[PDB]
């Protein structure tokens, strides 16, 4: 399998700079252009530029000249994008993407392989761990919930009973208020099976090294 | 820079039916005997997947119900028949000329029969109360279409302030939406009032759906 | 006198091909009159280079002191017809005993081409008779179990193909035509090329084996109907000239031509009229190595079958300025053998234990562990009998008919090929 | 047949007025050690002894002249086979090979060469022999490289070129509507040419070649084999063309059985009837094996001849060599010619020998009664070659016709390996450029006994 493995989400201060890595595996690294693509939340895709890992030649979209710097490290099969002098306008998901095979030129090549993406958050705000509150309540189905409040930055993960409850699960998109995100999650289970069968909300916020289990205790 | 204009912006197509997405380019994207226009699918929270390259070549691993055609400056992506996991944003992309540019995207929604939301309201947890804040959460689960109106009433008065809303993406199985509505108060504020009401309005019904509790119970 | 034969205490065979003739049906088992066929000037220069090398070593009182080196040299315009000369080197008293466990020669220099080498090498390998090729670049000759007495002083096609891929990746074009000679040299290049580009952005858009009545009109017809701009021409001097000359003729324009070192230093094509028209010619080339005293030797020199040159009336200038490629390889080949001899005899710095029984397989053991300097290069071979010396460079045919160096191939660097792009003037 | 009792007991050397040279892969490696007996090679050599014993017994074929021969082991190794080649070229009178520029008046000890069997071996001596214009008639070397008479002046074949075998393979693949296949070859002339010719033709016919691999024949092939196999799984092909010499093929399927791979395997003639592959434990689990072999007659007299012979050898037993241990051959050893891979290729050997003999008969102006021959006649190979060019001859019940390349008008039988019997069934043929199979005769070794896909 060709895999592009990008580095984790970053929170960075305004004015500072940051470096994203893309580790390529399972093909010959120097034979294909590595492209970089930006996606603001609004969700337009923008091409930043590409690098020829064979010799280090780069091509940039004009608006990123002297904003982004692409480099490669051939001995570890890794591509890097350094973002300079960051502003809130640089908060986005960044992708590395490999040229495929078949285009007449390096210009005409399309993108067949993508890394998972790297979320960049440009803020002077401070890392906060979440508060996790249980949402306890009669019909055939009973809806339980979990409130993950006041954390920063993104992301958190929410699973129910370690992954065993998957059906009837809704995790809602976080909402940002005073430099703090709030999200929640609901899970619908058979009423016969609660509270007798314990339902537990698993929340993890790796930015703050927070991992919390909250049992949905009845009222 | 070649500008790509997709139409429509968004689209709702029933299961088993045909979806047609268009891309028009400001200049021709033809060269070397080809049209350098490609199509990508992006599900929410995931990298784009290449569906079709050079206007009409299906990439390996992609079902034959995706197809593309056109040339010069006018291109069409076609999905027939639409299946439930096809909701996504579809982006066209030209690579005829530096810099590469993407279209603004077309948002494909699965159309289904209308469905009423299932509503559940939750008073603040004891745990949150201990902390000097109070949140009243209302889930509106598994409804369609996405347009819905929620209002909050406290002791018989509508409350605008402190309400945050949030929608899920379309569900890959039943093609419905869900929504959470959170009313954040100070603990003092919460303890000052008695009844809290979550009130949903949706096109499946002329009656609103209301869930309530009284604090002092 | 004969240029082809020099008496001495020990003999090196010299396998060359001074004339060119296409393959043709024959009905009699006999040598070809090569001397009436088309003279090849740069081959003749390589021929002289070996004669110069032996004379320099005989002039020396430290390499093989008081032990003279002689030679039997041949002009084999045809591989299938070269066996009489081969039998002479291997024979004991003009006789070959098939089942034998002192041959006329102790080693041989050449031949120049993969085809010549494939046809004859088995006869040499059977008794570990040292062949040191100055030009045969076939990949198969790195397989030591098949050719265990075969050494060479030029690099394998693998390397040259790498260099050629390096050039392509350094620029933006990714569709490639690959025109190759319909023989073992060419065919082997095509497989090395296909292998190297399988895992890359480079796509082999078109390839054709090139021979005698290749309809070049129709090759170039498809090449431009597939809009290919880059054309690799991997072929010997004769086939390459056919391709390029047809190109001018058929007014093929705006192409990027890529040459291997067999024709990147061609002296005919860059001066050819209309050459400018076909676009831009780059290539992998051997850097010009200066062999001191060779000019003087040539001035002084211009004054059994396949041992006749039939080439009086030669412009000494035209020989001097001929394609100097493979010069150091020939030079080193002869010296590699002389050093081996020297070390087998256990010579000192001024004397050699005299009249000793030397066996070609002893020369092989000393050949393989060659390690000596020569014009400030170090002559060594790896376990495959391939050379650990010699650079490749990138050239660009510039507006005044010169093959201007614009880059280097580095065998063991991170950026394998480097090119000063600004030197290239694009037609 | 009364002439079975007049025959001599020398296997690898028969005295004669005119003499054929023989080259056979009789003993291989597991200077160099040739210790492993190749029963097929030994088998095919016996066929040459039979053919020559029979020609000689026939008063009407070469009436005045006794035909003799010298057979040597090739060991399928370049260093081994060169010495016997040179020895065929020594002057008949002397035993030595003289060094001349002109050999037109030079009478070689052998007048023509039978063998070698493998294409790798022809590329070793083919141009040596071609320079002398010594006719060489291979009974097994199938590479299309030798079809060029400007490169191989005196080469003939009693088996078809592989340019046709791959055509037959590609046509069978199209007939079954498979257009996504992998091809695997052994890493020498036969395999390399096979893989190239296939790939090329699969393009011409719109078959996409998902992968090509080469099994090494020198040193450990296991690493290369694990790579190949990994690409086969990865591409998820279900049809694999295996263009390979027997030993790497064995190395190959040993790994294919370890990893429980299943599918359709297309066999080239070299291993399509190899007992060494079909006797592997659990080979019957790899699925369906379809193969192409030469359309040959069966020599009905081979087994009766060989038991009489192996009886006469045993009697004379108490009295170097290409096969030292052949001294102790008994009637117990007659299975060497009853093995199906000898039985079904014997005619190729037989037709080679008879081809030279008829050509000789025509050269020497023979009729049923006498020849223009005597102990002062000087036979030059180049003269014999002149006769063999575009030769026609009936041999038993076959109209053998060589074209200007040296290729015969011989086609293919298509076979399937039937695991329950450990047998081979006939499912069709390939004559000219027309594959002709009956899909109904095919057995599909799959879960529901139906054609894959
Ligand atoms: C290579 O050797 C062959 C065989 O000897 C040479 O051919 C022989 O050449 C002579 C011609 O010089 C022929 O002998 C003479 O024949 C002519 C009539 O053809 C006759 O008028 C003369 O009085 C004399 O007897 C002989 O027939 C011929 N043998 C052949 C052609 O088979 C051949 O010329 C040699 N090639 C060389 C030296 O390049
Ligand atoms: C030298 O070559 C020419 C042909 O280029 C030929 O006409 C002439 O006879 C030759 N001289 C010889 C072979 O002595
Ligand atoms: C060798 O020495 C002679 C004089 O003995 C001289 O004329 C000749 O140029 C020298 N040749 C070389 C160095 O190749
Ligand atoms: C070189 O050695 C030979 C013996 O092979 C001898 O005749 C001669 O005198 C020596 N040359 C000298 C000593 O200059
Ligand atoms: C140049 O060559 C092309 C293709 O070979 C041909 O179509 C064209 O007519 C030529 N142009 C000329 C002769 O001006
Ligand atoms: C090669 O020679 C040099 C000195 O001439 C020596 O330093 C080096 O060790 C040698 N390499 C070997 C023997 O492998
Ligand atoms: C062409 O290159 C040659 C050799 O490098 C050099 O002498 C000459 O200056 C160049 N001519 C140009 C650049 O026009
Ligand atoms: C590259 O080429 C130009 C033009 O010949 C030359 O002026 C310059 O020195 C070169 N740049 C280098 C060697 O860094
Ligand atoms: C063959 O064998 C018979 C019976 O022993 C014998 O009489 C005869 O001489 C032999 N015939 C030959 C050798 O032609
Ligand atoms: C695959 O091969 C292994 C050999 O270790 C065997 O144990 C296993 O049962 C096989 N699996 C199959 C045939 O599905
Ligand atoms: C002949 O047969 C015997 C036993 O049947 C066996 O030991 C011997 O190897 C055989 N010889 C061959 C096959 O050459
Ligand atoms: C073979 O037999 C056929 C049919 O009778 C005949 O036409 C042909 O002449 C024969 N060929 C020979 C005897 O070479
Ligand atoms: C098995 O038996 C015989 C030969 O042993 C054969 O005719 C028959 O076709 C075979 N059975 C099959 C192929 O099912
Ligand atoms: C094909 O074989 C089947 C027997 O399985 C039979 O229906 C038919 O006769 C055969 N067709 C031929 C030989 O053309
Ligand atoms: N390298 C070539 C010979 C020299 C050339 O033509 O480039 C060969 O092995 O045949
Ligand atoms: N036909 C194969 C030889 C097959 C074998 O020797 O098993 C070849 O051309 O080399
Ligand atoms: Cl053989
Ligand atoms: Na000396």
């Amino acid at each position: 399998e060709v895999q592009l493995q990008q580095s984790g989400p970053e929170l960075v201060k305004p004015g500072a700079s940051m470096k994203i890595s893309c580790k390529a595996s399972g093909y010959s690294f120097t034979g294909y252009s590595m492209n970089w693509v930006k996606q603001s939340h609004g969700k337009n895709l923008e091409w930043i530029g590409l690098i020829n890992p064979y010799n280090g030649d780069t091509t940039y979209k004009q608006k990123f000249k002297g904003k982004a710097t692409l480099t490669v490290d051939r001995s570890s099969s890794t591509a890097y994008m350094e973002l300079l002098r960051l502003t809130s306008e640089d908060s986005a998901v960044y992708y590395c993407a490999r040229s495929g095979r078949g285009a007449p030129t390096t210009t005409t090549a399309w993108f067949t392989y993508w890394g998972q993406g790297t979320l960049v958050t440009v803020s002077a705000a401070k890392t906060t761990p979440p508060s996790v509150y249980p949402l306890a309540p009669t019909n055939s189905m009973v809806t339980l919930g979990c409130l993950v409040k006041g954390y920063f930055p993104e992301p958190v993960t929410v699973t129910w009973n370690s992954g065993s409850l998957s059906s009837g699960v809704h995790t809602f998109p976080a909402v940002l208020q005073s430099d703090l995100y709030t999200l929640s999650s609901s899970v619908t289970v058979p009423s016969s099976t609660w509270p007798s069968e314990t339902v537990t909300c698993n929340v993890a916020h790796p930015a703050s090294s927070t991992k919390v289990d909250k049992k949905i205790v009845p009222r | 820079d070649i500008v790509l204009t997709q139409s429509p912006a968004s689209l709702a197509v029933s299961l088993g039916q045909r979806a047609t997405i268009s891309c028009r380019a400001s200049e021709s994207v033809d060269s070397y005997g080809n049209s350098f226009m490609h199509w990508y699918q992006q599900k929410p929270g995931q990298p784009p997947i290449l569906l079709i390259s050079r206007a009409s070549n299906l990439e390996s691993g992609i079902p034959a119900r995706f197809s593309g055609s056109g040339s010069r400056t006018d291109f069409t992506l076609t999905i027939n028949p639409v299946e439930a996991d096809d909701f996504a944003t579809y982006y066209c992309q030209q690579t005829n000329e530096d810099p590469r540019t993407f279209g603004g995207g077309t948002k494909l929604e699965i159309k289904r029969a209308d469905a009423a939301p299932t509503v559940s309201i939750f008073p603040p947890s004891s745990e949150q109360l201990t902390s000097g804040g109070a949140s009243v959460v209302c889930f509106l689960n598994n409804f369609y279409p996405k347009d819905i109106n929620v209002k909050w009433k406290i002791d018989g008065s509508e409350r605008q302030n402190g309400v945050l809303n949030s929608w899920t993406d379309q569900d890959s199985k039943d093609s419905t939406y869900s929504m959470s509505s959170t009313l954040t108060l100070t603990k003092d504020e919460y303890e000052r009032h008695n009844s809290y009401t979550c009130e949903a309005t949706h096109k499946t019904s002329t009656s609103p759906i209301v869930k309530s509790f009284n604090r002092n119970e | 006198t004969s240029e082809f034969h020099l008496r001495g205490d020990y003999l090196i065979g010299g396998l060359f091909n001074i004339h060119y003739v296409a393959a043709a049906n024959f009905q009699r088992p006999q040598a070809i009159d090569c001397s009436s066929k088309l003279f090849i000037l740069p081959n003749y220069r390589r021929f002289q280079m070996m004669r110069f090398s032996v004379e320099e070593i005989n002039n020396s009182s430290s390499l093989l002191p008081n032990v003279s080196l002689g030679y039997q040299m041949f002009d084999h315009c045809s591989d299938i017809h070269s066996f009489p000369g081969i039998f002479k080197l291997l024979s004991v008293n003009d006789l070959i005993r098939p089942w034998e466990d002192l041959p006329n020669a102790i080693g041989v220099v050449g031949p120049f081409t993969s085809t010549h080498a494939l046809s004859i090498a088995p006869i040499f390998m059977t008794n570990l008779f040292p062949m040191v090729s100055y030009g045969c670049s076939g990949s198969v000759f790195s397989k030591e179990n098949l050719y265990p007495s075969f050494l060479r002083t030029v690099h394998s096609n693998k390397d040259v193909i790498n260099a050629i891929v390096g050039i392509i990746l350094n620029f933006n074009w990714r569709w490639v035509a690959f025109l190759y000679s319909d023989d073992d040299f060419g065919k082997d290049g095509l497989e090395q090329f296909k292998n190297k580009i399988e895992d890359s952005e480079i796509c082999l858009a078109f390839y054709k084996a090139i021979n005698v009545n290749t309809d070049y009109l129709q090759v170039f017809k498809q090449i431009e109907e597939q809009n290919i701009k880059v054309i690799v021409v991997f072929a010997p001097k004769v086939y390459a000239e056919a391709v390029v000359e047809s190109a001018v003729q058929l007014n093929v324009t705006n192409k990027v031509w890529i040459a291997d070192d067999g024709w990147s230093l061609n002296k005919k094509l860059p001066s050819m009229n209309g050459i400018q028209n076909i676009g831009t010619v780059l290539g992998v080339a051997q850097p010009v190595v200066t062999i001191p005293g060779f000019t003087d030797f040539i001035y002084s020199a211009i004054s059994f079958c396949n041992q006749k040159c039939n080439c009086s009336n030669l412009s000494v200038k035209s020989l001097l300025n001929a394609d100097p490629s493979f010069s150091f390889p020939v030079y080193a080949a002869v010296y590699a053998i002389a050093h081996a001899l020297h070390n087998t005899l256990r010579c000192g710095s001024d004397r050699c234990p005299k009249n000793i029984t030397v066996h070609p397989h002893m020369i092989l053991e000393e050949l393989k562990k060659s390690n000596f300097t020569l014009l400030n290069q170090t002559v060594q071979f790896d376990e495959n009998g391939d050379p650990k010396f010699g650079s490749l460079s990138v050239v660009f045919w510039n507006s005044s008919g010169n093959a201007e160096e614009v880059g280097s191939y580095h065998f063991q660097s991170s950026i394998h090929l480097s090119i000063n792009k600004t030197k290239i003037k694009w037609f | 047949p009364n002439w079975f009792n007049n025959i001599s007991t020398d296997l690898f050397s028969m005295p004669g007025d005119i003499k054929l040279g023989g080259l056979f892969p009789i003993k291989e490696q597991s200077s160099v050690s040739c210790d492993s007996l190749n029963k097929d090679g030994l088998g095919r050599a016996l066929v040459m002894k039979y053919a020559v014993e029979e020609i000689n017994a026939n008063s009407q074929l070469l009436p005045g002249v006794k035909l003799g021969y010298k057979i040597y082991n090739t060991c399928r190794h370049s260093a081994v086979i060169v010495r016997p080649a040179l020895s065929f070229l020594t002057e008949k009178s002397n035993g030595t090979l003289s060094v001349e520029c002109n050999y037109t008046d030079y009478e070689t000890d052998m007048v023509a060469v039978i063998g070698p069997q493998s294409s790798e071996m022809v590329t070793v001596i083919g141009k040596l022999l071609g320079f002398f214009l010594m006719p060489q008639i291979s009974f097994g070397a199938t590479s299309d490289k030798f079809s060029d008479s400007l490169v191989y002046p005196s080469f003939f074949r009693t088996v078809p070129s592989d340019i046709r075998q791959v055509d037959a393979m590609v046509q069978l693949i199209k007939k079954f509507n498979w257009n996504w296949v992998a091809v695997v070859g052994s890493e020498e002339e036969y395999g390399q040419q096979g893989v190239q010719q296939f790939s090329k033709k699969a393009e011409d016919m719109g078959v996409c070649v998902a992968y090509q691999g080469l099994i090494p024949i020198y040193d450990d092939p296991k690493p290369a084999i694990q790579t190949i196999i990994n690409n086969i799984q990865t591409t998820e092909v279900k049809v694999v063309v295996v263009f390979s010499l027997v030993s790497p093929a064995v190395s190959f399927f040993e790994e294919v059985i370890k990893k429980n791979l299943t599918g359709v395997w297309i066999a080239s003639s070299s291993w399509a009837i190899s007992d060494k592959v079909y006797s592997l434990p659990n080979i019957d689990s790899i699925g369906t094996v379809i193969g192409f072999i030469d359309e040959t007659e069966t020599l009905e007299l081979l087994s009766p001849f060989t038991e009489v012979l192996f009886k006469k050898i045993h009697e004379a037993s108490p009295t170097y060599n290409p096969c030292p241990e052949c001294w102790s051959l008994s009637p117990a050893n007659v299975s060497l010619v009853k093995e199906e891979s000898v039985q079904r290729t014997a005619f190729s050997v037989y037709a080679a020998v008879y081809t030279v003999a008829h050509a000789l008969h025509k050269l020497l102006e023979c009729n049923s009664a006498a020849c223009k021959w005597s102990s002062s006649t000087r036979l030059y190979p180049w003269k014999l070659l002149e006769v063999l060019k575009e030769f026609s001859v009936n041999i038993s019940n076959t109209s053998l016709k060589f074209d200007q390349n040296g290729n015969p008008n011989i086609g293919y039988s298509v076979i399937q390996r039937i695991w329950e019997n450990q047998s081979l069934s006939s499912v069709g043929s390939y004559r000219s450029a027309n594959l002709s199979i009956n899909e109904t005769l095919f057995k599909w070794y799959t879960n529901n006994s139906e054609k894959p896909e």
